[PDB]
């Protein structure tokens, strides 16, 4: 009945001085704006239906039609920041956010789904969706005493849609709708939907990517415990932004990553420096080289749950970005590192990977690498055994390397390298 | 994950 | 001497 209409059928349903014709025939362009490929957005923007659209919004008498055009904007504003303009500039902003109210949940679901892609096509109208009021109606959605209640698809869109007004920065979403919206974040991360869970690790990963404020404006929500707990699923969809959210929290300060740390989270070390996903390797690792850039006592912890040699591990092999992570580890572990550390570090084996990653085509490996080698050298010189370090150097091949990066094409390796060659060897 | 389209 | 994203 409303399959494969042409634009120039629909524009003339739309036209007609008929809300039943007029119904039909914004079905037949949220079908054809819902189809597998290639929807034709351009040409339905382009017909001038977005006004008509909006209007139909408004149609309470008509809860259909309110639903079709509803569909059809959704998948509009789920385009390009053009296409998505086109939505908001037609004013479809509060006349999304009156449909929260509806007593058709098809329909509250709906709306909640267009202003999710209005919301998430950046900070700007992100904030346009946050002037215009949406928080307390979206909130209203789930104050409900058991989230089981919800039905499921429902719930997972309300949640991504939340996680949309927590996304982005530059500038971060305002202080005051933060606070608003975390206390439902808490809540929906202890709810038992994979999809639910991840959102909200999403949602959580954005609110902790920038500033210690705004780190700690999520961690004194107690989630610390909640966020180690889920880097420890099974569903990768799970960890991915459960890592990404703990990462987030160690680039604070000490004291936000001792909460990490008091959590747990370093048990679950072992299986992500080592996780077959390379992407979890990576952001493990820059954890890893977040926590070594903290106190003794967090180093100290490092060691305890036996993770220098997974250190060494991924050192010695893993994709090349992971590598560079753990050789920024190693840096900073030996820069903020005590003697007994550092030393430690040395018998796990890390002269021979550290050596082997001198012959990388990376400038700034090298430095960091270097830089390695000079802290490690300054704990030897302590005890009087800088020869036996340099014997270890040279048998490996690395006073080779070392020797080598003094004709290298940058003032700082350079420098750096002959600094360590006319002083221990 | 930013923007979904409804199928 | 942390460094974020």
């Amino acid at each position: 009945g409303t399959v494969n209409w042409s634009v120039e059928d629909i524009v003339k349903g739309i036209n007609s001085n008929n809300l039943e014709s007029q119904l039909q025939a914004t079905q037949a362009a949220r079908k054809l704006l819902s189809r597998e490929k290639q929807p034709p957005i351009d040409n339905i923007i382009r017909a001038g239906l977005i006004p008509k659209f909006v209007s139909f919004l408004g149609k309470t008498d008509c809860s259909p039609i309110q639903f079709e055009s509803a569909w059809a904007l959704t998948n509009i504003a789920s385009g390009t920041s053009e296409q998505t303009k086109a939505v908001v500039d037609g004013g479809a902003i509060p006349a999304f956010i009156s449909l929260l109210a509806s007593p058709h949940a098809h329909i509250s679901e709906q709306a909640v789904w267009a202003l999710g892609n209005i919301a998430g096509d950046g900070s700007a109208f992100r904030d346009l969706v946050i002037k215009h009021g949406a928080i307390d109606p979206l909130l209203a959605l789930l104050a409900v005493p058991d989230l089981s209640t919800l039905a499921c698809g429902y719930l997972r869109n309300l949640t991504w849609t939340l996680s949309n007004l927590c996304r982005n920065k530059n500038p971060a979403p305002p202080l005051d709708a933060v606070e608003q919206i975390l206390p439902t974040l808490v809540r929906l991360l202890h709810h038992n939907d994979p999809e639910v869970l991840a959102d909200s690790c999403w949602a959580i990963s954005y609110l902790t990517d920038g500033p210690n404020e705004r780190i700690e404006m999520v961690v004194k929500k107690g989630v610390v415990p909640q966020l180690v707990k889920l880097l420890g699923a099974t569903e990768l969809p799970i960890v991915t932004p459960a890592l990404r959210a703990i990462g987030n929290i160690v680039t604070g300060t000490d004291e936000q990553t001792q909460k990490v740390i008091d959590a747990g989270a370093l048990a679950v070390f072992p299986s992500l420096l080592t996780n077959p996903k390379t992407n979890i390797q990576k952001e493990a690792t820059w954890t890893m080289s977040n926590i070594t850039a903290g106190r003794q006592d967090q180093i100290q912890q490092v060691v305890n749950h036996g993770l220098v040699p997974f250190l060494v591990g991924v050192l010695s092999k893993a994709d090349f970005k992971t590598q560079k992570e753990a050789a920024w580890a190693i840096t900073n572990y030996t820069s903020g590192g005590t003697v007994e550390q550092i030393v430690y570090l040395v018998h796990c084996g890390i002269i021979e990977p550290l050596m082997n990653l001198l012959s990388a085509k990376d400038t700034k490996i090298i430095q960091v690498i270097l830089d390695a080698i000079s802290n490690i050298f300054q704990a030897a010189e302590k005890l009087g055994e800088t020869e036996k370090l340099s014997i270890m150097i040279e048998e490996c091949g690395g006073l080779d390397k070392i020797e080598a990066l003094q004709r290298h094409e940058n003032e700082s390796v350079y420098k750096a390298s002959l600094n360590l060659i006319e002083k221990y060897f | 994950l930013p923007k979904r389209r409804r199928a």
